[PDB]
């Protein structure tokens, strides 16, 4: 048995949407074009314990702003990622947009919220200064669509959410395009730290 | 273990050709993409 899940891959142009859904090789060759809306639904397969599942991944073929996308981009998505990009402030200001606008079509669906480009060294948008709410359906990630770093982990926690099996695991990782930057791993380390002193303090 | 099935299809569902949404059987063309059922 496989299950599917609809999930819609917003945030500002720019941010690096389109580069992070194509690292799943297999869902880029397999993706379809949805002339009507103006979206490409790339099918991408992640093997778990428990059998492989599904995210067919709505990207927008355009720059559309925060309530610009036609409505039928938002229908039926049963999750989602609200992606900005760690070297533009504007972007993760707009963060709150795009998550009202979700939660006014979806309502409760789980959310990813991924901060792309953690391969650039001058990132603006600090680990520390991450908002982090009481919402228990949200979370966050750092992200570098370039290099594959934490690739795998939004489409983890939202297995394990939509599931409901927290001790969910995909046994192998999905054939990605090569790395075409290095990830810093003494950044990453410290990321990742500063990541769970501000998810622990609140 | 496999999946508990509370994700599968229910009667007369079906899964659009052109956008993968899941359709009801009343339904003739997609409600997200409207694309025809074929
Ligand atoms: N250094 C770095 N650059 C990225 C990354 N992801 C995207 N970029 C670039 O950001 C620009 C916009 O990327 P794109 O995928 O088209 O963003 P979209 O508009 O959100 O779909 C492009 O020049 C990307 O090459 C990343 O992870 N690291
Ligand atoms: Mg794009
Ligand atoms: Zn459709």
């Amino acid at each position: 048995p496989q299950v599917q899940f609809k999930l819609v891959l917003v945030g500002d142009g720019g941010t690096g949407k389109t580069t992070f859904v194509k690292r799943h090789l297999t869902g880029e060759s397999e993706k379809k074009y949805v002339a009507t809306l103006g979206v490409e639904v790339h099918p991408l397969v992640f093997h778990t314990n428990r059998g492989p599942i599904k995210f067919n991944v709505w990207d927008t073929a355009g720059q559309e702003k925060f309530g610009g996308l036609r409505d039928g981009y938002y229908i039926q998505a049963q999750c989602a990622i609200i992606m900005f990009d760690v070297t533009s402030r504007v972007t993760y200001k707009n963060v709150p947009n795009w998550h009202r606008d979700l939660v006014r079509v979806c309502e409760n669906i789980p959310i990813v919220l991924c901060g792309n480009k953690v391969d650039i060294k001058d990132r603006k948008v600090k680990a520390k200064s991450i908002v982090f709410h009481r919402k228990k359906n949200l979370q966050y990630y750092d992200i570098s669509a370039k290099s594959n770093y934490n690739f795998e982990k939004p489409f983890l926690w939202l297995a394990r959410k939509l599931i409901g099996d927290p001790n969910l695991e995909f046994v192998a990782m999905p054939a990605l395009a090569p790395p075409e930057v290095v990830m810093d791993p003494a950044l990453a380390a410290q990321y990742e730290h500063d990541l769970e002193v501000a998810q622990t303090t609140a | 273990m496999g999946f508990e099935d509370m994700f599968a299809k229910k009667e007369g569902q079906w899964d659009c050709s052109s956008c993968l949404v899941r359709n009801e059987a009343n339904a003739t063309r997609c409600v997200a993409c409207q694309n025809p059922d074929k």
